[PDB]
């Protein structure tokens, strides 16, 4: 996960002002599951 | 994957006598009788076939 939020404000006067926000978020989840069962039988009878 | 490889033997063996003392079956002896006494392979092949 990431949050990356930035904010800037500005004003100038003898009048102009800006207040501004931009921020972007990422999420990831990988999930893994695995199974392997192997087997062998021999039976030799006399 | 299964393999089953399986035998029951219960006539442990038979041993037939040697060719001298064996008794031929009547039809087999009849077919031998009718063999041509010459290499006519058609007849002997019909014998080996039967």
């Amino acid at each position: 996960e990431a949050k990356h939020c930035v904010r800037i404000e500005t004003k100038k006067r003898v009048k102009k002002t800006k207040v501004e926000h931009r921020c972007t978020t990422n999420k990831l989840s990988e999930k893994h599951e695995g199974s392997f069962i192997q087997g062998a039988e021999k039976s030799i009878s006399l | 994957q299964l393999l089953v490889v399986e035998n029951t033997v219960e006539v442990a063996q038979f041993i037939n006598n040697n060719p001298e003392f064996l008794q031929l079956a009547e039809p087999f002896w009849k077919e031998l009788s009718h063999l041509p006494s010459l290499y006519d392979y058609s007849a002997y092949r019909r014998l080996i076939d039967q």
